[PDB]
């Protein structure tokens, strides 16, 4: 049907931009018009530019005039958006959608009806690195959880499964946070009780952007 | 830059009755705006097209009104699949601003956080870092502040708080008090404290440990 | 004396009116101390207990009239009890409840004095018929069963076999009407019933209204008077804790006044305090104002006059 | 004579209220007027509302307008006081007394002359539970006391006797304190000397609201 | 909210002479207040009705005066049944405040506390708790502070002090230093200390024990 | 609650030409609002009474216009006594909201901050505190962020920034980086750093000291 297949999740340092492919289909192109919107995670959303595919009407937004470029490619129904002078405030998911061409032959449209799937762009100059898994997992509570910590990986994301995912109840696997040193940090919980000393439980970590895997076997130390 | 203001910032209503939402304009948008269904990490699909009239694949219950300054989004037959951050968005003035956020949570019986505090590993100490994080778990509603202390004297610039969405099954919430220090700062002190504070917590929930105690 | 000789009949019945909660009518009026607030002046107070209201489980509805047989059984029971307390020579203080009970409250009063008069102080006429209402709620059809000029036209709704219409259309005065559905006002105009609504109340003044009301009932001949009194007939600034509040009612001053004119004839012979509902006050302060209002109304009926009440001994001693 | 028999000691969570029965006798009723006063333990006292029994004059106090309701029942000379939107600040003894009706036929009175015996009301949502008795009782002092600890009971009170109360000199049995977890905690002392190794002494605990009894036999452990 | 201030907070006078008490107003109550006899756990019965005049079942000796700011409660023939927390209470201003407390004790010769300190039981250690309480006994007057130490380093958040009334016969006082710990915190330390301090105690009375000593 | 928005938040114009200011309404106030002259710590005296017309003790140069949504405050003959936080304020709708703030500074040539960093005293160390404050001085314009570090690792929860007005004579600005620590945290570290950052500072101005260096 009416879609937008976007491409694709990419990280840039502060340097060159991400020309985001925004491929259209289903609906007839240049009878409508594609725009762009940033979304930082945990934030609101800002539209940032709309072109008519009808005739090259650039029509950018405030605070980036300037920084944005947006063209058409209307052989294939794709549209594009680059950026310029990139910056760590632009750690945002970039969505494109169809505002309708505001020309003369183009039907009444106000309302963004294709929506593309998104594009994970974080403007960070850190180096792509393996994580560093730092748990423990065994003092009177009957409820004893466990988990790992995941330190210092770049970029997003990691995958955290538990006894290779077979332990599933109590699994809560967490979105990260960006360091002061521009790296990322995460963790995940599981649940046992105090009545499970024979539950050898591993976090099974995989950061595929570094293609590194840690299956951390965890053990307490000597009591008494 | 007409500012669109959503008067319900958050929302927590059970599977049930009407969930009428409000979005206001700084000018007369005049029946020229829409309503969206941004599920987390998804496509913010259209609910209501031009202040009314229910576009093209909408189920049954998504009436709304306006025309022309302060508009309504009614969710009459609530249908608990619909728990998403909602957005009004003005259209017929440039530049085309948005609303603020209308996080539609689940209304349930207020859950108390399970709170305890956790050291850096020796595997970390062989790497040379310190990451003392407290771990908060299964509470409702969202709002907890967690304080740290250097054996009684408070901490920041490592301290990070990060929350998930509401859970599918037990419908609860989330926080780690993600704090990072140095191995040197770790070894100089013992009694590391985590002071939770939830609405269910009448007293601020303090959980602590000494270094070289566990 | 002749007046202020009281038989109290509590009647906690609800099924004429839909808003359940008026069955804490006599309970709240008694716990507000209506008995002891009578007993300062020379009130021969004899409580006869509350009437048992049995529950017909299959009280099947009529076409529009719903819960009919419980209302008819309650009013027949009350007609027997009112005839009992009027054979006791007292003034029937029958307080509920709802206006459904006023059928038997006027009926048993007519069983002793067949030529009485009815001062139906109410926001509404409550003279809908079983056929030409749109509610079917019997808290607004007591008067249609009681007028002889309506005979041959009232259906045989079950529970109402005992009902003999007993009062004449020229022997009833409405005071304080302010919301009437069309059937009731056609009955009101065709029968030639004398009435002083809030129009005519404001026109003559409440005193000239009570003057002409007593000139209409008692100006021909001295006869017993049956003040049947709703508490929504007053303005909801004073009684918001009623079943059907309509704004624009009588001031609390004038309600007390109407009761005091009925006292100073010396011909008070039957009293109804209906539609008291403590469950509908939005605050308990609203309930407190409503119940203190209805209590002091009942006081100024039996001669707690605002001028003063005395015992005839010298008090300079 | 002139009294007020109150009723009765009752605990509510934050929820519904305690309509406190305040039964009068002796003096003629509605010739006077009954009021109400809260007292938290270890605190001062606040009057909180006065009605005339003469004619329904409500006349409540500040900070609860609102929260309080007060009526008469003057068939029987009782008067009543409920509350609304209850709260853990209202862990107070509620007294009613007779201010005299400030009407017109009512004698001059300013001075609260019946006083009722009180009503133990603590607004706590904890669960009614057994206590948990935690002593010891046997290092150069000639004076050796002993005692128990009483942990985690709800509601008030416990009873603490010593050798079934037969040990009586040195018995000092203590008012509790409300936890951070809304439970209650107490203890009691007794006295021996260092010269009484053959005094087997038990705290004899009974929390009748849970109807649970612990008679804790106490013994030291091995020295040297 | 006129504050009524009772100038004798505590009182300790022997069976004997006058026990004149003071209660002050922040305004002119003007002969419109009363006096009470709150025995512990009882009905705070009226002593004096309207700043004078001795109501209706009063024995012989309970005169008092006022009119109109700072009032008197005279107990001339002291009568040792009268040992109760006394209250003045203003009346003729709303809201109707009270006094503070006038604990009438017994005056006697100052008694020294008998002080020693007591461990958790093995029956407790099988349950998993620690409750190290010191037990103070037969002293006069009331005021003792008791300090605890983790083998020399002080303790709170378990420590609770609770006092009875004055005794009937020997007329003495009361405290347990009700302290609760954990079994883990119990096993890590031995020398548990209780430092009493009474007026009769010229030196602060320290009584101690090691864990696994008794 | 009509929000009144002042489009010039800050203002810095020399003694000289027009200083036209803007205030916008969310509705039609329609020539029903005023203009004020809040000097620091003073009476916010009226400038312009009903969107025009210059009330009663106004000097010469305080014309303004409106009628009816987005209004003007013209300061044509600037007169450097007039350097004050200015306020528009709507009136004819309840409740009667205000503007945001229109700090009229002095426009001058951008001054560079003089920055250095200062320890706790031994007189403080005998009291037991630590207060390491950096002191910033004589700059223009206002905006400086100052970072602290625990020998290289950043600091908050003591750090406080506080600015004066603009000076009368040299017309400059102000900040202390008011930071407070503990004596224990003081003694564990030496190299205490203050990193200023002003517009005149092309590089972030770092001034440091070791403990026991000065
Ligand atoms: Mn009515
Ligand atoms: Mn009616």
């Amino acid at each position: 049907q009416v879609q937008l297949v976007q491409s694709g999740a990419e990280v840039k340092k502060p340097g060159a931009s991400v020309k985001v492919s925004c491929k259209a289909s289903g609906y007839t192109f240049t009878n409508y018009g594609i725009s762009w919107v940033r979304q930082a995670p945990g934030q609101g959303l800002e539209w940032m530019g709309w072109i008519s595919a009808y005739n090259g009407n650039t029509n950018y937004a405030q605070k980036l005039q300037g920084r944005v470029t947006m063209t058409t490619d209307t052989s294939t129904s794709t549209a594009y958006m680059e950026l310029r002078s990139l910056r760590s405030d632009d750690t945002a998911v970039y969505y494109c959608a169809r505002e309708g061409a505001y020309g003369y032959r183009s039907p009444y449209h106000n309302w963004f009806d294709p929506w593309g799937q998104g594009t994970l762009v974080t403007v960070s100059s850190a180096k792509t690195t393996a994580p560093s898994v730092y748990p423990l997992a065994p003092t009177t509570g009957s409820s004893v959880t466990l988990g790992c910590l995941v330190k210092g990986y770049f970029p997003e994301p990691v995958t955290l499964t538990w006894n290779s995912g077979s332990l599933s109840s109590g699994v809560h696997t967490f979105p990260a946070v960006l360091q002061s040193d521009l790296y990322t940090l995460s963790s995940s919980v599981t649940v046992t009780s105090s009545t499970w000393p024979s539950q050898s439980i591993t976090c099974n970590v995989a950061h595929p952007a570094s293609s590194t895997k840690v299956d951390k076997k965890i053990e307490p130390r000597g009591p008494t | 830059e007409i500012v669109m203001t959503q008067s319900p910032a958050t929302l927590s209503l059970s599977p049930g009755e009407r969930a009428t939402l409000s979005c206001r304009a700084s000018q007369s948008v005049s029946s020229y705006l829409a309503w969206y269904q941004q599920k987390p990490g998804q496509a913010p699909r259209l609910l209501i097209y031009d202040a009314s009239n229910r576009a093209t694949g909408i189920p049954a219950r998504f009436s709304g009104s306006g025309s022309g300054t302060d508009f309504t989004l009614t969710i009459s037959s609530l249908e608990p699949e619909d728990f998403a951050v909602y957005y009004c968005q003005q259209h017929s003035l440039l530049p085309r601003t948005f609303g603020g956020g209308t996080k539609v949570e689940i209304k349930r019986a207020d859950a108390a956080p399970t709170v305890s505090i956790f050291p850096p590993s020796s595997e970390q100490l062989t790497s040379g870092g310190a990451s003392v994080v407290c771990f908060l778990n299964n509470f409702y509603p969202k709002d907890i502040n967690v304080k740290w202390k250097i054996d009684g004297s408070e901490r920041q610039n490592g301290v990070l708080n990060s929350w998930t969405d509401q859970d599918s099954k037990d419908s609860t919430y989330s926080m780690s008090s993600t704090l990072t220090l140095t191995k040197d700062e770790y070894e100089r002190h013992n009694s590391y404290t985590c002071e939770a504070t939830h609405k269910t917590s009448t007293s601020p929930i303090v959980k602590s440990f000494n270094r070289n105690e566990c | 004396a002749k007046s202020r000789t009281i038989g109290i009949i509590g009647a906690p019945f609800s099924k004429g009116q839909p808003r359940g909660g008026v069955e804490e009518g006599p309970t709240v009026l008694r716990k507000a101390g209506l008995l002891e607030k009578l007993k300062e002046q020379e009130c021969d107070v004899k409580d006869y207990g509350d009437l048992p209201f049995a529950d017909i489980p299959n009280d099947s509805p009529f076409q529009i009239v719903k819960n009919p047989r419980s209302v008819g059984k309650a009013s027949e029971q009350l007609a027997g009890k009112v005839a009992e307390v009027k054979k006791n020579g007292r003034i029937s203080l029958v307080l509920g409840g709802d206006h459904s009970l006023a059928i038997g409250s006027i009926s048993g009063h007519a069983r002793v004095h067949p030529d009485l008069g009815v001062i139906w102080v109410d926001a509404h006429t409550d003279i809908n018929t079983p056929l030409t209402t749109t509610s079917g709620n019997l808290h607004g059809q007591p008067v249609s069963f009681l007028l002889k000029e309506l005979k041959g036209k009232i259906p045989d709704v079950p529970g109402f076999s005992w009902v003999t219409p007993c009062i004449s259309a020229k022997d009833i005065v409405y005071i304080g009407l302010r919301d009437v559905d069309p059937g009731e006002h056609y009955i009101l105009k065709t029968l030639g019933i004398k009435y002083f609504s809030m129009t005519e109340v404001d026109r003559l003044g409440i005193g000239k209204v009570m003057e002409e009301t007593l000139s209409y009932l008692l100006g021909r001949k001295k006869r017993p008077i049956h003040l049947s009194f709703d508490v929504d007939g007053l303005d909801p600034s004073f009684t918001p804790a009623t079943g059907t509040p309509v704004v624009g009612g009588l001031t609390y001053r004038e309600g007390l006044y109407i009761t005091e004119e009925i006292y100073k004839t010396g011909l008070l012979s039957g009293l109804d305090i209906m539609e008291v509902n403590p469950s509908l006050g939005k605050t308990p302060e609203e309930v407190t104002r409503t119940v203190n209002t209805a209590v002091a109304i009942t006081l100024a009926c039996f001669g707690l006059a605002r001028e003063g009440n005395h015992k005839p001994i010298d008090y300079l001693n």
